[PDB]
């Protein structure tokens, strides 16, 4: 099937790190990717960061500091997306 | 009191928190629509 999924929510105020609302593998990982696509939640394949977030980020908490830069790169990607 | 004995049952308590892991997991999945991005693969 397929291995890892992590769902993030960007902070309520625009200037704080995002939080994990959901993570899983692999049935669970699949079922998150599914609900996301169903609800038009942007989904990026970035296998190194997904395994990392999945390993280290706690659900309901702010992502860890080791992963800010990388999750900020995912955000720039979400901005690229908002233009066709 | 037998009320305490039944209340304390380790076995009833273990099923109970088995079902909680499942329940909180489901609460996790129902929050996915709140997400702004999903990181995968
Ligand atoms: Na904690
Ligand atoms: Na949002
Ligand atoms: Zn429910
Ligand atoms: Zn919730």
């Amino acid at each position: 099937p397929t291995h890892y999924s992590v769902a993030l929510q960007y902070d309520e105020n625009k200037m704080s790190a995002p939080k994990v609302v959901a993570k899983g593998a692999g049935l669970i990982a699949l079922r998150i990717r599914e609900i996301g696509a169903e609800h038009r939640v942007p989904t990026l394949e970035a296998p190194p960061l997904a395994r990392a977030l999945y390993r280290h980020a706690e659900i309901g908490q702010q992502i860890p500091g080791q992963l800010y830069a990388a999750v900020a790169e995912v955000l720039a990607w979400v901005w690229q997306l908002k233009r066709w | 009191d037998e009320f305490k004995e039944s209340e304390g049952d380790p076995h009833v308590k273990g099923k109970i928190r088995q079902m909680q892991r499942a329940a909180a997991q489901r609460r996790m999945m129902e929050d996915v629509p709140k997400a702004d991005v999903i990181v995968t693969n």
